[PDB]
RNA sequence: CGCACGCGCGCUACACUGACGGAGCCAGCGAGUCUAACCUUGGCCGAGAGGUCUUGGUAAUCUUGUGAAACUCCGUCGUGCUGGGGAUAGAGCAUUGUAAUUAUUGCUCUUCAACGAGGAAUUCCUAGUAAGCGCAAGUCAUCAGCUUGCGUUGAUUACGUCCCU
């Protein structure tokens, strides 16, 4: 169980409607303090379209 | 009988009676005001 | 509004507007009762409000529904509104505000 | 708010008067002066304005002099000090006073009685106090419908407590040494008594008379016995009290299915095993 | 026994010094100025262990505040101290320790919460 | 971030420092968790090994903590804060007392132990708050 | 000012529009020593507190532009009785008051409580009223919580009569 996210999101973010940390909750694997790390380096991939910055409200938007 | 009462007779409207148990414990430490006496050392068992 | 809807722009929506042509007035109020005095039995009449109920069941529905719904909220205030506009056209009754829809063409329908 | 120290000043002058003019003002509301003595046979003076001028202060009668329609009336004590005077003329109150409890128009006066096991002087006044054409009407007449509505389901097999004396505004309800649930912490046989929360209600469509109101300090775990703690139920669910002709049963009855989910489940995380009940029985098995 | 440092060291101290070493609502005391109220205490102190049946047991003198500091130097003398009428007799030991001669108090006939006997004497009785 | 998973590595609940110092919560808050060390006590541990409160923890290394035990290990030399603990340069010692589950209590109440013996506030009537409410 | 019970008052916490590390740095009803111990504007003394080792003031100048607060932007944590709260309490610090005791509040840091907008009943509301947020004062030797204000920023719902009274 090495990168099953790796070929789980290059074949289904045009599977997936959005991109958040909700989508790892279907496999209820964790709920917690890894979330908001996570918004600035997962869009290096280039899929789904960045919008918005506020360092209290990082908000971004599906693609 | 004169000593082993309650209360008088008024009887026959008036007093709820009063009932002193007395059940003492003892005062341990040195020096007693009119206060500190009954709070010494009880032992409540 | 304007820290959320970019995901309501995307869903069949060039300018956001779109989809929400048919989705805000088709929540028409038609009838709703009044609390009938009644001498004892509070019962229900079939009487016609001013059309401003199932309005604000899809409107001030959506005042608690954007705030005081996402108050307290396992996820944040502004962005539990990723769903709030979307199909919010007819009856889909599986909400949290279109679940009491029906309930003004059938509760004063049904002891009328 | 309350006085009680304006009573113990009085003689016979005023024993043979009550209920002779309670009797009477309500056969003749506001009573003029020269009555007080020609009600109750008491003499014309031999110890008489003495004793209403003893009276006057008492605030259990009041000097309202109007315009030849004078005024002696048994302010708000003329119902409460003698009322408290009825109970020792009606062999109840020997004395005032162990009282602790509040309510607006039940108030718990935790009394001792002719035997010497403890009762409850329960007081009613509403309106606070607010006591005037209905409100003392009601008063007198709360304390005897409340007499007559306090033995529903104990005739029946059920735990309704019981009234003993109806005294102007006065219910005695043993005293019940009781634990709600907001006082508990655990228990012993969770899933019977979410189950009898369905069927409490069947037991109350048996007797015709359905009761609603459930809040987080009714159903006490009482003490009947206190060493081995039998314990009981006291039920203060009373007065959402409906006769089910009325059209309000719609949503009496789907009460009775799915409103009572909450309480055995989240107060007492623990998520339940029983079945339940409907009340399509007690339609026609009353 | 004042710390578990060396004890003949540390009797003898008046209000200085380890203070400056303390917090600010117990530095504002101990550690501005000594209050020489134990020095002329000591002056019949050294009488109240002479004629005695030594080492065991001197007289009961009296002393009547709630704010004052004994310091630990007196091992084998007695003393009434203040209780709100009364003198407790204290053998004076180095068992206090920078606490009150009038913290000796819990003045009350006491507080009736479990027998509410007193309670029942306020009650009405009544005609 | 990085889209990468591992083999059975990370867990959710530890057993560390003879206690629960979880595998969910950090080096700080489950010192919490167990009762005697605060926040800044390893947040100075910031300055030196640059691990805040961001993260779900189930990641620690125990080497980490031997540079750690360089700030732990003898309760005399190794950086110990002076205006932080629970009970610090006490009136029971008199040594700063950043201790742990098992030693925190039984170096809590030796004011509690004192003064009505000693005839004034805490010798009678917290052994009445033994005798009393402790049961 | 000690606590078996009960009420009300305001203030909060029960969370991700939350507060935190710092930059974007505004008001006024403004108030300050006479025949003196006030308001305070130099770096640091100091873990911190200010002394006013100094200075400016009979006053919109010197505090003062009360460089006020809620605060806006680079970094902090995605629901976990929780990085929510400091509830209770301890240890390392003062400005004092002739001494902080029943600590009088100003000061660094841990202890982190009930409580999942909470049963009954409701408090005030229209062109400037809800709603927060400050300022400084009789409280000040220790601050305002009450208060009278001013200032900052300022929401759903509306011209109507007895249903409550």
């Amino acid at each position: 169980l090495d990168q099953e996210k790796y070929d789980r999101i290059l074949k289904e973010v045009p599977t997936y409607r959005y991109v958040s940390v909700s989508v790892l909750v279907d496999r209820l694997k964790i709920g917690g303090s890894l979330a908001r790390i996570a918004l600035r380096h997962l869009e290096k991939e280039g899929i789904i379209k960045p919008i918005s910055k506020h360092s209290k409200q990082a908000i971004y938007t599906r693609a | 009988e004169y000593d082993g009462l309650t209360t008088a007779r008024y009887d026959d409207h008036g007093f709820l009676p009063g009932r002193e148990q007395t059940s003492k414990k003892a005062a341990v430490p040195k020096g007693t005001s009119d206060y500190q006496a009954k709070w010494y050392l009880d032992d409540v068992i | 509004i304007k820290h959320t809807l970019d995901i309501i722009n995307v869903l069949t929506d060039q300018n956001p507007i779109q989809v929400v042509v048919d989705a805000i007035t088709n929540t028409g109020p038609r009838e709703d009762t009044t609390r009938v005095g009644g001498g004892g039995a509070a019962r229900r009449q079939a009487v016609d409000v001013s059309p401003l109920r199932r309005v604000n069941q899809a409107i001030a529905l959506l005042t608690i529904g954007a705030r005081e719904a996402a108050f307290r909220n396992i996820k944040t205030i502004a962005e539990t509104l990723a769903e709030e506009l979307i199909n919010a056209a007819k009856g889909s009754s599986t909400s949290y505000a279109i679940k009491k829809k029906d309930e003004l063409e059938r509760v004063a329908k049904s002891n009328r | 708010k309350l006085d009680t120290s304006h009573m113990r000043y009085l003689t016979t002058d005023d024993f043979r008067v009550l209920q002779a003019v309670e009797q009477g003002s309500r056969s003749h509301e506001v009573v003029p002066t020269p009555l007080i003595h020609q009600i109750s046979g008491m003499r014309s003076q031999s110890g008489t304005n003495r004793a209403i001028s003893d009276l006057a202060k008492l605030s259990l009668i009041s000097k309202m002099r109007n315009v030849k329609y004078d005024g002696y009336r048994l302010t708000y004590n003329g119902i409460d000090y003698l009322a408290l005077k009825t109970m020792l003329n009606r062999d109840t109150v020997y004395s005032v006073g162990n009282t602790i409890g509040v309510g607006k128009e039940s108030d718990i006066y935790k009394v001792s009685d002719k035997n010497g096991n403890p009762r409850v002087m329960k007081i009613h006044r509403l309106g606070r106090s607010n006591q005037g054409a209905n409100w003392m009407h009601l008063s007198r007449l709360a304390a005897n419908k409340e007499y007559q509505f306090m033995s529903m389901l104990y005739s029946k097999g059920f735990k309704v407590p019981e009234p003993f004396d109806n005294s102007r505004h006065i219910v005695v309800m043993e005293l019940i040494e009781g634990y709600p649930m907001r006082r508990l912490r655990k228990h012993k046989n969770i899933p019977k008594l979410y189950s009898d929360l369905m069927c409490f209600i069947v037991d109350l469509a048996n007797s015709g008379l359905i009761h609603c109101d459930f809040n987080e300090f009714n159903i006490m775990i009482k003490d009947k016995l206190e060493d081995e703690n039998d314990c009981g139920f006291v039920v203060i669910d009373f007065p959402q009290c409906i006769s089910i002709q009325h059209q309000d049963a719609d949503y009496y009855f789907q009460r009775d299915v799915d409103c009572i989910r909450r309480f055995f489940k989240k107060k007492l995380k623990y998520e339940p095993k029983p079945d339940s009940s409907m009340l399509d029985t007690e339609g026609f098995g009353d | 026994s004042y710390r578990g440092v060396d004890l003949e060291k540390l009797l003898e101290m008046s209000t200085e010094d380890f203070v400056k070493l303390a917090p600010a609502r117990v530095r504002r005391r101990f550690a501005r100025g000594m209050t020489s109220k134990p020095a002329g205490f000591m002056k019949k102190l050294r009488a109240a262990k002479l004629a005695a049946p030594e080492n065991e047991k001197p007289a009961p003198v009296r002393t009547h505040m709630r704010n004052m500091i004994i310091v630990p130097e007196m091992i084998g003398s007695v003393v009434g101290i203040y209780n709100g009428k009364a003198f407790n007799q204290v053998e004076i030991r180095p068992e206090m320790l920078g606490h009150y001669l009038g913290e000796f108090s819990i003045t009350y006939t006491p507080v009736r919460h479990g027998r509410a006997g007193a309670t029942t004497s306020r009650f009405i009785p009544l005609k | 971030s990085l889209v990468v998973q591992e083999q059975g590595s990370f867990q959710h609940i530890l057993r560390l420092l003879n206690t629960n110092v979880d595998g969910n919560i950090k080096i700080v808050y489950a010192l919490t968790t167990i009762k005697g060390v605060g926040r800044r006590y390893s947040n100075l541990v910031c300055k030196k090994a640059d691990v805040d409160l961001h993260k779900r923890a189930g990641e620690l290394t125990q080497e980490e903590l031997e540079r750690i035990v360089q700030i732990m290990q003898n309760p005399t030399h190794y950086k110990i804060p002076a205006w932080f603990l629970n009970r610090q340069n006490d009136i029971t010692d008199g040594k700063d007392y950043h201790t742990l589950a098992n030693n925190v209590e039984s170096k809590l109440r030796d004011d509690l132990e004192r003064l009505k013996k000693i005839r004034a506030h805490r010798g009678i009537r917290h052994f009445w708050g033994l005798r009393v409410r402790g049961q």
